[PDB]
């Protein structure tokens, strides 16, 4: 009712694909990097106050996919209905002519959490200082994600953020411009 | 990290109620409940980390956030004799990195029903130059204390072995010639009614 | 100041 | 890529009711959308949500040092993660940043949209009100609602529907837990 | 179960000696303690599974092993300046979390080799005061001048053993608490009912297994070598 | 190709304050040894399960063999493959589809496209703050060989003859193990990183990139400070 900490935790098959998160308001607090198996911080200043053993983690997605199995053989191989996401492009603050901004895109309400998700300017794709969040929970058991893009607010440039989902027909396209 | 047992001795009567406490200076993630018996066998006892848990006779609880354990024995029994350790494996720094506390030392002090204290001259070995005193079948509220001579040796209690009844009996022995069962046990507080024969 | 996270649990077989 | 896909979800969620005071663990089986089986600290056992969660609580539930650990998990798991992160969860706090300027290029006498951008803020706990030359003007206030950034920042439009006169004052008043005094922006007409 | 081989262990100041650890309850974690007499458990070093090793409060001095999954060895070096001490071995269970204790090795280490002796058993009848009075007969063994304190009584009633009515010390006591390298004593009582120590038919004898020097250690005194032997005083029926 | 280590780069064995037999157990006579082998089953994108059982001592029955990326793991996926490399019991996770395991990086090359009749030697030269100390050779019955591979027979070498891992700490202050191949070389760190705890998993993780050379055109050198 006032402050909510959630242990995300999901494993996706025949991906073989895991996330270990902690969650706090909405907020991610932090993610283990099933791959390098470190404790990643959503920021810098967290890691300074707090720890976390990353190995541990592991232990936990081992069980998540052992009950996985259970699951799949007792729903007599039921898969999962894909929901189409809920794209919304939004800045980080007011538009200014010369001061710098960073362009999100609140990609939310989806199933499963496999999400393409590509910057493009007049067209062509942009890799340059992108930084993006891992698949966070719902209480509707959904998944939120977020993508950000630094630019340079320019009267002669466009943005795109192309999302690409199975629970979409064609890949979806969200415009934002001066 | 630190860990304290109260009390560090514990005298009772077979068939008493006690109960015993461990407290710990840090939070912990795992408690051990041992029972070290006279020969040195660690018995393990309860895996109290939180909660409540029984086991026959013995009954155990851990409260986590105000940081103690308690151990209760109800109805004492002559073999619960020994010490009782209080394992601990704190969350500040390593897993399963279990700490034993000071521990507590019982003594369950068998009742006699049928008292009859008496100091007996044992007949002495063709081939020992020791002479023997008996002190036995003594009430357990009488403490048996050893010597002021340093010749003189005195054994306070013997543990019964593991399969009949016994009565309180405490071995006295020396080589001195000044050595007598009537001023064998002066250091130790004799009963009035002791029997001393001629 | 660690975090402490929770065990998972395997389902009936 | 035409395969069908599996999704298994495990949540602990620590309830905090009035700082500490009421604490609630809600331990969550969800397959696919559906969730299977549940733990609730209020219950103090497990409960099947669905018919696939039955043989679940009815093995979790007969061992008794299982039931012991989620119990006592309000306070070995959610109150130590409370604490540990309190210095940077609880009591965060970051200065919003104002901004006060009119939607569109309108001369006088002429409707427009006043934007007071409120944006870079931790909580989402704040209070926008609008004032017409020092009096509370309570009508015409649209207003986007709460929008989490999910870098531990929120950002918010109100927008005050007006017909400015001449040389009219218009101040936006932001209440926020990092400020003692609320800010104040003021736009001319 | 755990077990620990030797039961009792005898090494020189500067000798190696390497304390066996085995358990077939299929535990991934095992420990290693010290104990001191009057004192608690000290953990020296401990293992989470085969492969890892962890630090404890009295490491220095020691070292260990682990290649399988069973088996856990403690070695005392030269470099450990107080090794005599009952050390103890720990699993605890994968499901349970449970520590089990085994039975324990008692190791003692020394400078001089002359401290070592064996035990002068002697068995002294009841007296005819006792089983005139009590109508019980009470038969006193004492082992006394022995160095180490590894020492296993047991009294034999024609042939056979018997537990019945034994009083036997659970640990050897020092004669001179003063000195470090005193010799131990040991105390026993054995009581049998009036109408069987009047029967000369029977006959008592106390054992005393003792644990002492080797075949490998030298020996240069004019004494009797103290090696791992068995001392025994007999007594017999009287009316 | 790889710049050599910088005058502060190395780890000192000083500043370790652990044990070091937690490094030696991995450079030891133990190792995951399997000819001709394909993966039974799939933990994560990245890794592989193959079912090895341990004839020496019996400790485990099924192996994790872990990549950097997806590509990795999909190129030996169903491919008959020849597993070696250290590996490790601690904190190694993982799950076969439907008892006793254990876990490794890399070290895989194809069993088909590979193999010799006789036996190549490598020579090591071992160098002690910069000067000859000794020289030994290395033998395998490959031609494309993993850095990993060469790395363990090296070090088996020098912790039985020259003691190089003992059980509290090294009688070397740096060590780097140094891989030269015509014109590209590359080298591993020796030493534990500066702590009161070592990681198995985390210094074995330098082998996930599954680095392979000719056995051919291979030469290997060893550079170790004194205290």
């Amino acid at each position: 009712e006032e402050h909510v900490i959630i242990q995300a935790e999901f494993y996706l098959n025949p991906d073989q694909s895991g996330e270990f998160m902690f969650d706090f308001d909405g907020d991610e607090i932090f993610h283990v990097d099933m791959a390098k198996k470190e404790t990643v911080w959503r920021l810098e200043e967290f890691g300074r106050f707090a720890s976390f053993e990353a190995q541990g983690a592991l232990a936990n997605i081992a069980v998540d996919k052992a009950n996985l199995e259970i699951m799949t053989k007792r729903s007599n191989y039921t898969p999962i209905t894909n929901v189409p996401p809920e794209v919304t492009v939004l800045t980080n603050s007011p538009v200014e002519l010369r001061e710098p901004n960073v362009l999100i895109c609140f990609i939310d309400k989806f199933t499963p959490p496999v999400v393409n998700v590509t910057w493009l300017r007049n067209g062509k794709p942009v890799t340059t200082g992108v930084s993006e969040t891992v698949f966070l929970p719902r209480e509707d058991h959904l998944f939120r994600k977020f993508h950000y893009l630094p630019f340079l607010p320019s009267t002669e440039d466009v943005y795109d953020c192309r999302v690409e989902h199975w629970g979409l027909d064609e890949p979806l396209l969200k415009h934002w411009e001066f | 990290i630190q860990v304290e047992q109260s009390p560090p001795d514990l005298i009772l009567q077979e068939g008493a109620n006690s109960t015993l406490r461990c407290n710990f200076s840090d939070s912990v993630n795992n408690l051990q409940w041992f029972h070290q018996n006279p020969w040195g066998q660690l018995i393990n006892l309860f895996y109290i980390p939180s909660g409540t848990k029984q086991n026959g006779r013995l009954s155990a609880t851990t409260v986590a956030t105000e940081r103690y354990s308690l151990l209760y024995i109800s109805s004492s029994q002559t073999t619960d004799s020994g010490v009782y350790f209080c394992a601990v494996d704190s969350a500040t720094s390593g897993t399963y990195k279990y700490i034993f506390g000071t521990g507590t030392r019982l003594k369950v002090l068998a009742n006699i029903q049928n008292p009859d204290p008496a100091v007996y001259q044992l007949r002495d070995s063709k081939s020992s130059d020791k002479s023997v005193c008996l002190f036995t079948d003594f009430d357990s509220q009488t403490n048996v204390s050893q010597s002021k001579d340093s010749d003189v040796y005195i054994t306070d209690k013997c543990v019964l072995d593991m399969r009949d009844f016994k009565s309180n009996s405490a071995v006295a022995w020396s080589n001195k010639s000044d050595f007598a069962c009537a001023n064998a046990f002066n250091n130790s507080i004799i009963p009035e009614d002791t029997f001393f024969p001629s | 100041p660690k975090y402490v996270k929770q065990n998972t649990l395997k389902l009936a077989t | 890529d035409t395969r069908p896909r599996f999704l298994w979800q495990l949540k602990f969620e620590c309830h905090f009711f009035n700082g500490t005071e009421r604490v609630r663990l809600l331990e969550r089986c969800i397959y696919n959308q559906e969730e299977s089986v549940r733990f609730d600290s209020d219950v103090g056992e497990y409960r099947a949500v669905t018919e696939l969660g039955r043989p679940d609580a009815e093995y979790w539930n007969s061992q008794k040092d299982l039931l012991e650990q989620r119990r006592a998990a309000v306070d070995t798991y959610c109150r130590h993660n409370y604490g540990v992160g309190e210095s940077f969860t609880v009591q965060r706090r970051v200065e919003p940043k104002v901004t006060v300027y009119p939607s569109k290029t309108q001369p006088l006498q002429h409707h427009n949209l006043l934007v007071c951008s409120v944006s870079g803020f931790y909580p989402g706990s704040i209070e926008v009100r609008w004032f017409r030359n020092g009096q509370e003007e309570k009508a015409g206030v649209v207003s986007t609602g709460l929008i989490q950034n999910g870098d531990w920042t929120f950002q918010t439009l109100v927008m005050l529907e007006t017909v400015p006169r001449s040389g009219e004052v218009y101040t936006c008043q932001v209440e926020h837990p990092s400020v003692t005094s609320p800010l104040t922006v003021e736009w001319r007409a | 179960g755990i077990t620990q081989s030797p039961k009792y262990l005898f090494r020189k100041e500067g000798q190696n000696v390497t304390l066996s650890c085995e358990q077939n309850l299929n535990h991934d974690a095992m420990y290693w303690y010290r104990q001191d007499p009057g004192q608690g458990l000290r953990l020296i070093y401990y293992s989470q599974i085969v492969n890892d090793f962890q630090k404890g409060d009295i490491a220095e001095g020691y070292s260990v092993s682990r290649e399988k999954k069973e088996s856990f060895p403690l070695t005392v070096t030269s470099a450990q300046k107080n090794p005599t001490a009952f050390y103890l071995c720990a699993s605890s269970s994968r499901s349970s979390y449970e520590q089990y204790f085994g039975p324990g090795t008692r190791l003692t280490v020394t400078e001089d080799l002359k401290n070592v002796f064996p035990p002068e058993v002697a068995v002294f009848e009841p007296s005819e005061a006792e089983i005139s009075h009590t109508q019980k007969a009470t038969l006193v063994c004492l082992a006394t001048g022995f160095y180490p304190d590894h020492v296993e009584l047991s009294w034999w009633v024609n042939g056979k053993e018997v537990h019945s009515g034994v009083c036997t010390d659970p640990q050897p006591l020092k004669e001179q608490p003063a000195l470090n390298d005193s010799r131990y004593a040991l105390s026993s009582r054995l009581r049998v009912s009036a109408t069987f120590w009047q029967d000369p038919r029977n006959h008592f004898r106390c054992q005393v297994q003792f644990y002492g020097l080797s075949e490998n250690d030298e020996w240069t005194q004019d004494r009797a070598k103290p090696v791992t032997q068995i001392v025994s005083a007999e007594a017999w029926g009287r009316a | 190709s790889q710049p050599d280590p910088k005058p502060d780069e190395l780890h000192k064995s000083s500043k370790f304050t652990g044990l070091m037999e937690n490094m030696k157990v991995l450079y030891d006579d133990n190792h995951v040894s399997a000819i001709n082998v394909k993966s039974i089953d799939q933990f994560l994108y990245f890794d592989l399960i193959y079912s090895i059982k341990d004839t020496k001592l019996g400790n485990y029955d099924n192996v994790r063999v872990e990549f950097k990326n997806k590509d990795l793991a999909d190129k030996y996926k169903d491919k008959y493959v020849d597993v070696f490399g250290a590996n490790y019991y601690y904190q190694c996770y993982f799950s076969k589809k439907t008892k006793r395991k254990t876990c490794m990086y890399g070290g895989v090359t194809e069993h088909n496209g590979n193999q010799l009749d006789k036996y190549r030697s490598i020579t090591v030269r071992v160098f002690e703050d910069g000067k000859n100390l000794l020289s030994f050779d290395v033998q395998t019955n490959k031609k494309k060989v993993t850095a990993q591979e060469l790395d363990y027979l090296t070090r088996h070498y020098l912790v039985k003859n020259k003691k190089l891992y003992e059980f509290n700490n090294s009688p070397y202050e740096t060590g780097y193990i140094k891989f030269i191949e015509n014109e590209n070389s590359f080298w591993y760190d020796m030493m534990p990183a500066p702590g009161d705890k070592f990681d198995q998993s985390k210094y074995l993780m330098m082998y996930n990139d599954n680095k392979m050379v000719d056995s051919k055109d291979v030469k290997i050198e060893v550079y170790l400070t004194t205290k």
